[PDB]
């Protein structure tokens, strides 16, 4: 909303004032331009220094949603919301999106009206296990890349307003700055949940003075 | 107008008997790598 | 019992989404592919002399190359040639976005914006495909009247 913010100048905060300062303040006919011009710099930076990384990002290689394989789109979600040091998904909403995920993947890839291999999301308390279910059924989502439609159907559910906001930034587009910006406090309280368990990637509200 | 014509097409595996093991798996990985670009923008393009 | 009792015996029905694919021809495994071809072939062809067929399509009564080859090979359309169908002949078209509130991401019917499951496309379109594909009556609209 424009408001003033002190915070820790981490890695992440430095980050979050230079787009500030280069992305944010731009008009709306500028932003998606500099957005495309400037891809694979906020990737990277994103990637290197924020505590929402680039979702399309498989062993350290920049993607799109659009050249990722089911199964990766999948595992992804499993590396980012679910915490293997407690064994648990940081947020239940997002073992939602995940089962949501996996069910999509299911209509995509089967011939016929059958059961879904993934009936209650419990069985998401073993993601790996449950990961390796869905993908043995339906190999060839192992290989193809996500069809447009369930791209569009991925970025719709990143958006539900009735779900914890995801962890990560899916795409670079009008909604970059609620994607980088929303929800950005939680992670100093719980870097269990943030990439590397990394604290230089999150927002710290700390005062100048106070601070002495 | 006496237009005759004939084609003969011959089924492409008897192509990959012509080359070696690395040319043939240099070719399909390329072309698999191709072929999920495809389906990429087939699929955008036919939805948009 | 109440509903506790049988909402965790109910179970969950996943209905299929057309999955249309680009048919690419399958490569065997080198060992597989050698066995096709006799062994003194390898090297002996000029291949800038070797004329390949990489690509193909057509526009033509039936569809596409991939429509036409479902309805000449099986007789019928399936889940994917009956959507690529109804996408060419404009009965449905693709919305991301709101609608009537919810946020959709699929198929709608061109003329209500109504939304379309693929399961349902055959049932809702498939006679409409059929009667308006292929060898037929002669329609006025289609040739300036
Ligand atoms: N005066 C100060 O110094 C100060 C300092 C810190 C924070 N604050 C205030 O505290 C409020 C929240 O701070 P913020 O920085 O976190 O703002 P924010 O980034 O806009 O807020 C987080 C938002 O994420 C959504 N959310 C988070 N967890 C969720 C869950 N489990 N399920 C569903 N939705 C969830 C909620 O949005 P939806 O309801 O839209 O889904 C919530 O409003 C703001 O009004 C902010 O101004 C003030």
């Amino acid at each position: 909303m424009g408001e003033p913010i002190h915070k820790i100048a981490t890695r992440g905060v430095m980050l979050w004032k230079e787009f500030d300062e280069t992305i944010f303040n731009l008009p709306k006919n500028k932003l998606v331009p500099t957005l495309e011009a400037k891809r694979d710099y906020i990737i990277s930076r994103l990637n290197a220094d924020f505590q929402k990384p680039w979702f399309a990002t498989v062993n350290g290689q920049a993607r799109d949603l659009a050249t990722m394989t089911y199964e990766e789109v999948a595992k992804r979600l499993v590396e980012l919301m679910f915490i293997r040091s407690t064994n648990s998904w940081f947020d239940v909403t997002w073992r939602t999106f995940t089962g949501d995920f996996l069910r999509r993947v299911e209509e995509r890839f089967t011939k016929s009206k059958t059961l879904s291999l993934i009936q209650s999301y419990s069985l998401l308390d073993k993601p790996d296990e449950a990961i390796e279910k869905v993908f043995n059924a339906y190999p060839a989502a192992r290989e193809q890349f996500l069809n447009a439609q369930d791209i569009d159907h991925f970025l719709s559910m990143c958006q539900n307003p009735m779900q914890k906001p995801v962890p990560f930034v899916p795409v670079l587009d009008r909604r970059f700055e609620i994607f980088f910006k929303k929800d950005s406090l939680w992670q100093s309280e719980h870097l269990e949940a943030v990439v590397d368990q990394d604290v230089q990637r999150t927002c710290i509200l700390h005062g100048p003075v106070a601070a002495q | 107008g006496q237009k005759g014509g004939q084609a003969i097409v011959v089924h492409p595996d008897y192509l990959y008997g012509a080359i070696t093991e690395d040319r043939y798996n240099e070719y399909v990985a390329k072309v698999s790598a191709r072929e999920k670009s495809a389906y990429k923008f087939f699929h955008n393009g036919m939805i948009y | 019992n109440g509903n506790s009792a049988d909402a965790a015996y109910a179970q969950v029905e996943i209905q299929p989404r057309a999955n249309i694919q680009l048919d690419f021809p399958e490569l065997k495994p080198y060992k597989q592919v050698k066995q096709i071809a006799p062994a003194e072939l390898e090297g002996l062809l000029d291949l800038e002399r070797v004329i390949v067929v990489t690509g193909f399509a057509e526009v033509g009564p039936w569809g596409s190359a991939r429509t036409r080859w479902e309805m000449e090979a099986f007789g019928e359309f399936s889940l994917e040639g009956c959507v690529e169908m109804a996408w060419i002949m404009g009965f449905i078209s693709y919305h991301n976005g709101n609608l009537k509130g919810r946020p959709y991401t699929g198929w709608v019917d061109s003329k209500t914006k109504e939304p379309v499951d693929d399961k349902d496309v055959k049932a809702k379109y498939e006679t409409s495909i059929l009667e308006h594909s292929g060898i037929r009556l002669i329609e006025p609209e289609l040739f300036n009247g």
